[PDB]
């Protein structure tokens, strides 16, 4: 019903362990672990034997600290599911903070604990702290209290009561910039769960390594990488003129955009629009909001230049409203601020970091297609539609400049296709059929031209069936199912192409058409893919439609084509699709009367 | 390119900065000539009090060459 | 995501404490960590020393450094050093993470697409790897080279 | 090429070039034929240009991976010295130092410390080569050569 | 100019002037005789470049402020086309458009707008001054001439 | 702004044409643009030649290059130096423009307040830009040393 | 930022020697003082929330400050307040732990006096209660480590005064 | 240092010290005595380890400014030689390379390029008072003092 802009694999973070909050570091700050954060992982792995053994005590022992844990409420009066809930609670309770204690970070328990003191109806509140006290008292009485690590279980259970003692606090905001910006909310909570992003503040006072540590993030926001190490990034004066007292972060966010590195990197082999969404990426940290936004960069280039749209975008009011003055610009996704929902797929795959392996421009063409009808496409994506030549499976490689637009159509949906009997006229298409062009010689070579759309070699020959076609034995539609079901066939249009590319291109060499839904395409593909290649050849020879159109004495011809076929086929243009205005008088060459 | 030197303190009157999102308001930067106007009126439009402008680079009254 | 976060993410997913041999799973983790570490460290100390080896035994004198090949040109042979260093760097981050999800999640996602789009060899890239798990072994010993070749063979599995 | 970057900076202002930049493509487009002289002549005689080039750095710096007694080393140092002029004379025919640049100079640093060969050890290497374009071509094409050749010792 | 733009250019990446600035630097200091005659000729022949550049622009185009009979409109009118033909012998000394980009040519139709003044009326008597130009200058002069008209004619 | 840009600047100030004293100036700077061109190709093919000799003649075995002056520590000596190749860099642009407006506009100001807030010591700075402008006279010749050494004379009232 | 080692270090490297035996003395005070200074940032980290509300019912709480005209009236502003409060508690943490009040005069007192000024925030009020929220941490943290953290509380002070 | 990184990670997210970097913290300064025995030991012995590592380095490299005859420069690589080891010690003494960094690393290239020195050289040199260095030290002692040297080695 609308095209869709892609739904790429996304795994949210519910909260962070030792492990994974120093490696997330480590990785944010594009080098190997130091001393220190070895130091981190080295002794929480050192740990490690009194964590597991907390836990296994913990977990050995839950039933009677749940059994164990103001005024105490009646089970009847209470209701049964909410005792039931009770319950569940207290023990999962228990098991986030044996979860914590291996994982070794409260990150889990103060996530998913410090919004619940409303959740939990707020009436019973003094009766969940009394029964946490009393769980905390319980597992550290029979957790000997002297100086072992009872006093690492004190602290994760006090630390469970904090958060939970912690009242209603405030959802984030990612307020709407424009009239086309739709304003989201995000809880704290997820907020506290997403990773923790590095913010690159460079104040004039700053050492000289934590200067340099804040370039190396400005050239990984720009340049998407770190270019310092190479001689390309010898901007001697900027570098200079940023470090002391003057020319602070956000001019220098505008000189390394208006560099010929940067028009280097993203703006010589791209097109304007793909330019303008990887320059929303390295200067606001999030892709392109709505279509409007589209169209005021790309007027703004178009009259302007590329380094104008630089200047507008770290110009603008949402440049200041986030990054301010001295913060280097960072990457805007899951956990850091409220996602929208409009840009999920194409702001994933900017986000990554093979956003430059993709040429054509993702924002502009979901956001202007989901305000379109459906378009002429393959049902499993335009990946799967050959390209329209005499012969040579040629479709679009997923991996090799993704050029894709998924689309989802319904099972009875149907293709339009550009059919050659209504176009041009008969013993115009009669020229090119083939039946029984009386000769069989030529009807054995054509069969071939629509099998493999030129003529093959003697090896690619199925002799055989040439005598038994010579000999009448088998009639036309026995000779084209034998080319089909022959070695270099397979070869040609089964082995090197993907199952459902192999059924389609197959269907078009034997067919003379595309497929029209996924009723066909999902038959084709079933049987093909539960019975395998020569059970899909003799089901598209013994196919109804080819009986209709090209019986049993007749050689596949192509039929229908889809209009960018016709396209492709018309490379001046169509024949005539309003009359031409030749020698026409315009304002200006008229008034000089 | 003509530069100028602008002081000011643009406070934020519509969020909150819960403890990251703080940066700084009184900055002194260094802006070129075409930008500048842009960014009076952002940092107007934001709500700033600009206490310093001067022309950081360039002379008065140029015809020509000043960028 | 960690070792101990796909663990914890199994048991919360079924809603148990931590099973007997999801502990024993986290002791192996946790008494194999030291090692790990170590490894980690002098990885990160002998990071250009082991790229420089392995371009040295894998990459060099073939046609790819020659004319036409795509380690002609030194700025794809900088980007090519350099890919090298993400590979070994980011191999290190599943070696300490002990699960192969920052590798899917930072570099075999995005890689595939990117190295056929740029036209680079994916066996080339292979064998360089592979010689890399070959130089950390024979830098490290056989149980370190061993527990980080797992991971760059993770990183060879999604090539 | 310098045309690429006349077209470049007639784009990112979104712009037509201007007659002074048509004004520098006439005078390139008039100096053709000499830098087609100056490449054909560099064709010519880079087989002696490295062995005197080699000679001079080997006299001047024998403390060097290219005369170590290993034979695939110095025919790798003699390799890399061709392959240089010849980017010099890619120069010289596009008329700007950006097919040097993006051949041979970008991730140059990189791949010779990755080469365990000292970039100082390549830098005067590429001072004697400059000097034998000095000795075998004239005056002005003299200059156009050593120029690109300063390009790439400011490269190391 | 094309001494300051060279030497930004030379800034940009923050380095010296490379081996086509100076080629650039020395092409325009060897013309710049030529440029000089060209000077002297249009301030010299400025009067009646501009009295019959207005006498073919009011026979062609006569709906304008220009011959509105208003003869402060009429005497504008001269002074703006003698400023521009002044401002094109700028550019032709300068090597480069940018004394008539910087004070002709960037403000241009808003400024002529707020004047009123419909622009292509503007861009036909731009042509008529640079057919005139054609009409007093040899070959190289009026090309390099017409350079800088197409250049005001595509600010309007 | 270039002597031309200045002379242009200054006849459309007085509203007229370039007179007949300032297209004299002009064909002084237009004979000698050969000249500055070879400077430039001479300045450009030993930038860091130049630096070296004049750190070493005027920089070094001082106790600033020692612990507690302003070029200890590797990253000091190598601002210094880059500062150094700054100098040689836009007096070489001022010889090529024939005025010393882009020192003035880029080099000399916020300098002397940047480097008085650094503690960089101006006095020794001055003396490496003059004892740079000794090394070039002495590897140019007295005419282009002279040309160049103008516009270091400049670098050093400005820093002054 | 710097650290009373990294001090150590960079006298001692401009001067051009080793470290000599008095700042190694130095070295054995910062040394034999960093557990208690890490379990005083534990204590503040811990009880942040609590340690800015009694600040700011102790000083700024019950006065026209707070009144309608008042800088933390109208609420986004009080809450702007808090947050420099907190900021305040967690820099003076930093330097705390560092030894070092290095920290705050490249990240806190660079420019925030002038901030201040024009932002119209009455700046004797924020520092009664810096120095409110210094007798804080000297009630719930003890003489000695609230003495210590109230040095660098001291050091914001004076680079507000 | 150690405590100025902890600190900085704990900055540039707005978050308290976790209590993961104070276990480094306080364990970092459980490490403090083995530290000060270090530096002093370092410092105790410095003179003979640069005359071992000159000896051994004129050995092994003799193609170097150091043996050219001027025991000016002789004295000031000798005088290099001690720096370098008090910034390691200094590194001990931190915990981390941030001084050795800072002081010695970060325009370690550009500075003996200026001085002319080959880098390699260097780095044999420092090869040298990092073999002298196991010699003198204990194998716990040689591996915290050899991290810091392998820095050294991937400066230069
Ligand atoms: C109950 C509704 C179901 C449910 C919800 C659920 N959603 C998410 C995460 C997100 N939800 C959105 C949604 C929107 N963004 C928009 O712009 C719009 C229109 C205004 C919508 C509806 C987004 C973008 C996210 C991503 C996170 C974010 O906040 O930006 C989650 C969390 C996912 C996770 O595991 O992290 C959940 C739980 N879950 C259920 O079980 C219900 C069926
Ligand atoms: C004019 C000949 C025909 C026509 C044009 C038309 N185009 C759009 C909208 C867009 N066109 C583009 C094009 C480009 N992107 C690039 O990067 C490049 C530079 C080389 C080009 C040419 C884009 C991205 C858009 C969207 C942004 C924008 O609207 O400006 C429209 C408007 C479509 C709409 O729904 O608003 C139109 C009308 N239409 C015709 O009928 C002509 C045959
Ligand atoms: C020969 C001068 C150059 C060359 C050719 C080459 N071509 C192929 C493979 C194919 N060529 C085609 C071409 C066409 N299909 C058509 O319908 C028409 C007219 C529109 C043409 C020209 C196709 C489709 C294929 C693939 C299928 C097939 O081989 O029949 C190859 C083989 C490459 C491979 O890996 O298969 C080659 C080598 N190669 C050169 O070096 C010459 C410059
Ligand atoms: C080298 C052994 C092999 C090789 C490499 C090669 N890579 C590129 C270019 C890129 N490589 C990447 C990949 C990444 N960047 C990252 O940040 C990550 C880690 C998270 C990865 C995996 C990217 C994005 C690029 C694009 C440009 C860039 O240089 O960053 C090149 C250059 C390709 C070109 O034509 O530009 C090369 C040469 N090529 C081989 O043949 C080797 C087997
Ligand atoms: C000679 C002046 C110096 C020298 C040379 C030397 N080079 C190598 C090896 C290689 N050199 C290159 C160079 C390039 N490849 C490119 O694509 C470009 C752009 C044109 C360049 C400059 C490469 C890639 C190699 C590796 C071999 C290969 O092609 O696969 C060596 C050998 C080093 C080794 O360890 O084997 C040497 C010795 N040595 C000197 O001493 C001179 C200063
Ligand atoms: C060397 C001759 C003297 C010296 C130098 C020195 N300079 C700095 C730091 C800076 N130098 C500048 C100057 C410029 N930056 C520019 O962009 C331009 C080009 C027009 C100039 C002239 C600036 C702004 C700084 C600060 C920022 C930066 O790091 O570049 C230092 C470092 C001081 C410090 O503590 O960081 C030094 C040592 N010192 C001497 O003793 C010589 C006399
Ligand atoms: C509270 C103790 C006192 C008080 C506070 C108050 N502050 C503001 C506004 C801001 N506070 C800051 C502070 C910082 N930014 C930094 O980067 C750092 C380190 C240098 C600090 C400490 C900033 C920048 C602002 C403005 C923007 C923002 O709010 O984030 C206000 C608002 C004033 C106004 O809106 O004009 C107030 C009320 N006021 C008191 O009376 C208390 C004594
Ligand atoms: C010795 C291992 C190598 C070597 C050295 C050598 N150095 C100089 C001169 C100087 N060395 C320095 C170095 C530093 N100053 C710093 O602040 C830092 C950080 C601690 C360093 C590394 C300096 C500044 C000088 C200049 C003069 C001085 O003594 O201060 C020389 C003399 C250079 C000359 O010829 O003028 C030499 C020879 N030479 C070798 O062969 C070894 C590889
Ligand atoms: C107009 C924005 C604004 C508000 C709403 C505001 C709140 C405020 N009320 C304040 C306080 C209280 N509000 C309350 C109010 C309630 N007591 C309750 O339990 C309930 C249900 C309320 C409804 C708000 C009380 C008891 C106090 C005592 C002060 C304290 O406990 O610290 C103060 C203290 C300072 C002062 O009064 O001068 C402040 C700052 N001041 C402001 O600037
Ligand atoms: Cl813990």
């Amino acid at each position: 019903d609308r095209t869709n802009g892609g739904s790429p694999v996304v795994h949210p973070q519910q909260y962070h362990t030792v492990p994974t909050a120093v490696i997330n570091g480590a990785h944010q700050r594009d080098r190997y672990p130091n001393h220190s954060e070895m130091q981190t992982l080295s002794t929480f792995l050192r740990t490690g034997l009194q964590r597991l053994e907390i836990a296994q005590t913990l977990a050995q022992h839950a039933n009677e600290i749940v059994a164990a844990g103001f005024q105490a409420i009646n089970i009847a009066d209470y209701g049964a599911v909410r005792m039931k809930r009770s319950m569940r609670d207290l023990g999962w309770f228990l098991r986030y903070i044996t979860y914590a204690v291996v994982a070794g970070d409260t990150s889990i328990i103060t996530v998913n604990t410090r919004g619940l003191r409303g959740i939990i109806p707020e009436d019973v509140t003094v009766a969940t702290t009394v029964a946490l006290q009393e769980m905390q008292w319980k597992s550290l009485s029979f957790f000997p209290v002297d100086s072992a690590a009872a006093a690492l279980v004190r602290r994760y259970f006090d630390v469970l009561i904090a958060d939970y003692q912690v009242e209603k606090p405030s959802d984030r905001y990612r307020t709407g910039v424009s009239k086309h910006d739709q304003g989201l909310s995000f809880p704290e909570s997820y907020e506290d769960s997403g990773c923790a992003i590095p913010r690159w503040v460079m104040k004039p006072t700053l050492p000289d390594s934590e200067k340099d540590a804040v370039i190396r993030a400005a050239y990984r926001q720009v340049f998407e990488r770190d270019i310092s190490g190479l001689g390309t990034a010898e901007l001697t004066q900027p570098i200079s003129q940023l470090k002391g007292e003057d020319g602070s972060m956000e001019l220098f966010i505008r000189q390394l955009g208006k560099s010929r590195l940067y028009r280097q990197l993203f703006y010589e082999p791209y097109m304007i629009s793909r330019s303008i969404e990887l320059a929303c990426r390295h200067f606001l940290g999030r892709g392109l909001s709505c279509m409007e936004e589209f169209q005021r960069y790309f007027e703004l280039v178009a009259d302007q230049g590329f380094s104008a749209l630089v200047d507008a975008l770290v110009s603008s009011q949402e440049y200041a409203d986030y990054f301010g003055a001295e913060t280097v610009p960072y990457i805007r996704g899951l956990g850091i601020e409220a996602q929208a929902c409009r840009n999920w797929g194409p702001q994933l795959d900017l986000f990554k970091y093979s956003a430059p392996a993709r040429k054509v421009p993702q924002f502009v063409t979901a956001f202007a297609s989901y305000r379109q009808p459906l378009p002429n496409q393959h049902p499993y994506g335009m990946g799967n539609d050959p390209l329209e030549t005499q012969f040579g499976a040629i479709f679009p490689h997923e991996t090799t400049n993704p050029a894709a637009q998924p689309v989802h159509f319904s099972e009875d949906s149907r293709r339009i296709l550009v059919g050659h009997a209504h176009r041009k006229s008969h013993a115009e298409i009669s020229q090119q059929i083939f039946s029984l062009q009386h000769s069989v010689e030529s009807v054995i070579l054509a069969a071939y031209r629509q099998v493999f759309g030129c003529e093959v070699l003697g090896s690619q020959r199925h002799q055989a069936a040439e005598t038994q076609l010579k000999g009448g034995l088998i009639t036309v539609r026995e000779f084209v199912r034998q080319l089909a079901k022959s070695r270099s066939f397979r070869q040609a249009y089964w082995e090197n192409l993907y199952m459902t590319k192999a059924a389609e291109i197959i269907h078009r060499r034997l067919l003379g058409r595309p497929t029209y839904g996924r009723r066909e395409t999902s038959k084709y593909y079933d049987i093909c893919g539960r019975q395998g290649f020569y059970a899909l050849v003799d089901a598209l020879i013994d196919s109804d439609d080819y009986r209709t159109a090209f019986g049993e004495n007749t050689v596949p011809y192509e039929r229908y084509v889809t209009p960018r076929g016709l396209a492709l086929r018309s490379p001046k243009g169509p024949v005539a699709i309003s009359k031409l205005r030749d020698n026409p008088h315009t304002v200006g060459e008229y008034m000089m009367r | 390119m003509r530069m100028f030197r602008v002081t000011a303190c643009v406070p934020s009157q519509t969020r909150i900065r819960t403890q990251r999102e703080l940066q700084n308001t009184y900055f002194t930067k260094l802006v070129p000539y075409d930008n500048w106007f842009k960014e009076q009126q952002r940092i107007q439009k934001m709500g700033g009090t600009i206490v310093k402008v001067e022309l950081a680079t360039g002379r008065r009254g140029a015809n020509t060459g000043l960028a | 995501q960690d070792a101990i976060t796909t663990l914890i993410n199994t048991s919360d997913a079924q809603g148990k404490y931590l099973d007997d041999s999801s502990l024993d799973t986290l002791q192996e983790y946790f008494r194999s960590g030291d090692l790990r570490a170590k490894a980690a460290m002098t990885i990160s100390a002998n990071a250009s020393t082991i790229v420089t080896k392995t371009v040295a035994k894998s990459l060099l004198y073939t046609d790819i450094t020659g004319p036409g090949g795509n380690m002609y040109t030194c700025r794809r042979y900088a980007a090519c050093i350099r890919d090298m260093d993400f590979f070994l760097r980011y191999g290190t981050y599943a070696m300490l993470a002990g699960d192969a999800s920052i590798l899917d999640e930072r570099v075999l996602n995005g890689l595939k697409e990117t190295y056929n789009s740029l036209g680079v060899p994916v066996g080339a890239t292979i064998r360089a790897v592979q010689a890399m798990k070959e130089v950390v072994n024979d830098m490290l010993g056989a149980e370190a080279g061993k527990e980080v070749g797992y991971y760059f063979d993770h990183i060879c599995s999604g090539l | 090429s310098l045309v690429t970057e006349l077209i470049l900076s007639a784009d990112s202002e979104a712009r037509y070039p201007a007659p002074k930049e048509l004004r520098i493509f006439q005078d390139f487009v008039k100096t053709g034929e000499q830098r087609v002289r100056i490449a054909k002549a560099l064709a010519a005689n880079e087989e002696r240009i490295v062995q005197n080039g080699s000679q001079k750095f080997w006299e001047r710096c024998p403390n060097t991976p290219s005369n170590s007694g290993v034979d695939r080393k110095t025919a790798s140092c003699q390799r890399d010295q061709g392959w240089y002029v010849r980017l010099i004379a890619y120069s010289i025919l596009a008329g700007s130092e950006r097919p040097l640049e993006d051949i041979g100079t970008v991730g140059i640093k990189e791949m010779y410390n990755n080469l365990e060969i000292p970039i100082r050890n390549i830098a005067e290497c590429m001072r004697c080569l400059k000097e034998e374009a000095m000795a075998v071509l004239s005056d002005e094409d003299a200059q156009e050569v050593a120029a690109y050749f300063d390009l790439i010792i400011q490269s190391l």
